[PDB]
RNA sequence: AGAAAGGUGUUAGUU
């Protein structure tokens, strides 16, 4: 899970409007796979939110 | 096949390359870390520092 | 290191240890007797690796030349070429 | 060149306190003196005099021996403690190479280095040093290196050999 | 190259 949600940080891998952006694909990335303060946010958002038997049969 | 269609065959030079793999991964992993660079490089040595 | 010397012919004329070569690492040979006494006069550490890595090579080279075997199951280039048929 | 100088100096029955340390010339050596004094014992430089200060020869120039120094190291942290072998001729010799080796290693200035005690090691057993050891050897013998040798554009390539 | 910490890269030392 935790190398999944690597994964998708590298996957995922005005300027309040471009962070946005920024903050909505950065989570809607991982959903589908699923300044100083707009990057506080951003880091808070991030900050938050951090088969083989049938195939064997 | 069925159930542990591989077990069953392989019942029915792995180790040498093992053995090699786990001593060269030593220094493979010192030099993967000397040669990483860019956001991997600080993934890994976070990586590394966490172990 | 300070004094890092180690052991047909073992003619050494101009790094050459023709008995092959020995130019690629500045090691003396100095022919002493039967072995080639391979010296190192306050060299560098990359000198001692390479002596334990020459001193293995000639002496397979002169193993390899006295009786070579198969060993199916020319040392480093029989290994290499062992390794080319395998792959 | 540095100099061997022996300093004897007490504050204006006073104890005289008697030291040798190493000093291009004397009046180096009596300021070095009282900047010692003045961290040991806390005596004014003003107040103190200097009672003698005489040049030390080396009694066996021509003699090889072992010298083991202890100084004071002032780094990034400034508080470093060390104790390295020379062997040469003359202690004021080993000090000159101590201070060059320092600035080289370890990018000193003379004053931040502080002689604490320079002795002589006459014993080869008590050598804590690889390279003192096998300088030592009886069988020492080997090729001389680094030799590399107006007229320019001379005739002939050099023999070099 | 040069004018927080990682490296089975190196050289001198401490416990």
């Amino acid at each position: 899970v935790n190398t999944f949600l690597d994964v998708v940080l590298s996957r995922t891998q005005r300027i309040r409007g471009f962070y946005g952006r920024k903050v909505k694909f950065t989570q809607d990335t991982i959903t589908e796979k699923l300044l100083y303060r707009c990057k506080q946010l951003k880091r808070a958002a991030l900050g938050r939110m951090a088969r083989q038997h049938l195939s064997r049969l | 096949p069925q159930n542990e269609y591989i077990e069953e065959s392989i019942r029915k030079d792995h180790e040498e390359r093992k053995r090699k793999k786990a001593a060269r991964e030593a220094h493979d992993a010192s030099l993967y870390a000397q040669k990483t660079r860019g956001i991997k490089a600080k993934l890994y040595q976070e990586k590394r520092r966490k172990e | 290191d300070i004094y890092k010397d180690e052991t047909v012919t073992v003619d050494i004329k101009a790094r050459n240890v023709t008995v092959q070569n020995l130019r690629h690492v500045d090691i003396e040979m100095k022919k002493q007797g039967n072995t080639i006494k391979f010296i190192v006069w306050h060299g560098s550490r990359k000198h001692n690796a390479c002596i334990r890595s020459v001193y293995s090579i000639i002496n397979n080279m002169i193993i390899g030349v006295t009786q070579g075997f198969r060993y199916k199951m020319s040392l480093e280039n029989v290994s290499q070429s062992a390794a080319n048929i395998k792959q | 060149a540095l100099k061997e100088y022996q300093v004897v100096g007490r504050k204006v029955v006073p104890k005289l306190f008697r030291m040798r340390l190493f000093a291009p010339n004397e009046s180096v050596a009596k300021s070095r003196y009282w900047y010692f004094l003045k961290m040991i014992n806390k005596v004014k430089k003003a107040t103190g005099e200097i009672v003698a200060i005489n040049e030390i020869s080396e009694p066996k120039p021509l003699k090889a021996k072992v010298f083991g120094i202890w100084i004071r190291y002032d780094s990034r942290s400034g508080t470093h403690n060390m104790y390295k072998e020379f062997r040469d001729t003359t202690r004021v010799g080993a000090v000159e190479a101590m201070y060059a080796d320092m600035a080289a290693r370890h990018r000193a200035r003379f004053r931040s280095i502080r002689i604490l005690k320079v002795v002589e090691v006459e014993k080869k057993e008590d050598v804590r040093r690889n390279y003192v050891k096998q300088l030592l050897n009886p069988h020492l013998k080997f090729p001389l290196p680094h030799r590399r040798t107006k007229k320019v554009f001379a005739p002939h390539r050099p023999s070099t050999f």
